[PDB]
């Protein structure tokens, strides 16, 4: 830390990759959710 | 289906030919071929429907104090037809998930 005495295409691809990151949880959070589709049904799933 | 195409059978042949034949002959006044063929369908046909109609009649009769003959009367096609509700559910959240999967790519 210390003893007691360029970056803009980094930024661009990180914003880039957080807005990815941000995209893809939004497309997961359907399939998240609507995953289970059988847990509350079992008393008649087969 | 065997009793329902026998009572189908017997209301086609109800109103058979013979209530028909019965004002041919007097009409051929003028020539007397089988002819005869007009004569035994006089009062056997009607005969044997009768008989038919009587034998008919005299079936099982389930029908002796309440409510017997049953066979619907039952179970989960009600539930078969919730099962294709969630079927269709299921097509509209898999529809509604490509939407947002194309939304987002």
């Amino acid at each position: 830390e210390d003893g007691s005495k360029e970056r803009r295409e980094i930024v661009e691809v990180n914003k880039k990759l957080k807005q990815k990151n941000q995209q893809l949880k939004q497309i997961m959070d359907q399939l998240r959710n609507l995953i289970w589709d059988i847990n509350a049904m079992l008393a008649m799933r087969n | 289906n065997e009793r329902l195409r026998a009572l189908e059978d017997i209301e086609r042949e109800i109103g058979a030919i013979l209530q028909n034949a019965g004002t041919a002959i007097l009409e051929l006044s003028k020539e007397k071929r089988l002819l005869d063929r007009q004569a035994a369908a006089f009062t056997t046909s009607v005969q044997h429907v009768e008989a038919e109609l009587s034998a008919q009649i005299r079936y099982l009769t389930q029908v002796a104090t309440g409510q017997p003959h049953e066979g619907s009367s039952y179970s989960s096609r009600k539930d078969c037809q919730m099962a294709l509700k969630r079927v269709d559910y299921a097509r509209l959240k898999i529809s509604d998930v490509a939407r947002t999967c194309e939304q987002m790519l």
